């Protein structure tokens, strides 16, 4: 908004804006060291070792 | 006006949680919040204000 | 937060769409433009999260 | 309330496997074929920007 004054209101003011993390539920520690992993789950009747 | 007031009263809404995903370091309790819930009987539907 | 974003924005897409993968449960989450509202700096300008 | 500007843009953007990728079509040579025509092309891309 703009008020009846001239003073401008923009997101920056009303809210803190940081980039990253769409959800904060799961975090991983590789030997205590912060890390992310790729956990692949198998299909049904696939080809394993291949 | 009958329809519009029906879905306004007979509603199931998903609200947030006490002590959510990004927390304050030292948060003790984590609980889900229930706001409105779906009306279950003929009496509760009779009490829908217009 | 920085790693789990990168592993999704460089690696995950190539996995989930390859050799007979059922589903890839990645460890973390990719970035999102998070808008962390403040109710007081929000009340001050007669504004709402809406 | 509007501004009028001329600006360059692509009429045909193309993507290979979820990543932005432009295609180049070529030949073998009147002498050599594929096995070397592809081989020299392999590191013409390897000897340029990261």
């Amino acid at each position: 908004k703009v008020n009846q004054d001239g003073s401008r209101v923009l997101l920056r003011d009303v809210a803190k804006i940081e980039l990253g993390g769409e959800n904060y539920d799961i975090i991983a520690e590789f030997n205590g060291q912060p890390a992310s992993g790729l956990g692949i789950k198998l299909a049904t009747g696939a080809n394993a070792l291949d | 006006d009958v329809i519009t007031a029906i879905k306004a009263q007979n509603a199931q809404v998903a609200a947030g949680q006490l002590g959510g995903t990004p927390p304050v370091k030292g948060q003790q309790l984590n609980a889900s919040i229930i706001a409105q819930t779906r009306l279950t009987s003929t009496e509760e539907f009779g009490k829908i204000l217009l | 937060e920085d790693i789990s974003d990168y592993v999704a924005a460089n690696m995950k897409d190539a996995i989930s769409r390859t050799s007979g993968v059922g589903d890839v449960q990645l460890f973390g989450s990719q970035y999102a433009m998070r808008i962390w509202m403040n109710p007081n700096e929000l009340n001050k300008f007669q504004l709402t999260p809406v | 309330f509007s501004s009028s500007r001329w600006e360059y843009g692509s009429p045909r953007l193309e993507r290979y496997n979820g990543l932005p990728s432009m295609e180049i079509l070529g030949q073998a040579a009147p002498g050599k074929s594929t096995g070397e025509a592809m081989e020299l092309m392999e590191q013409l891309a390897s000897k340029l920007p990261t």
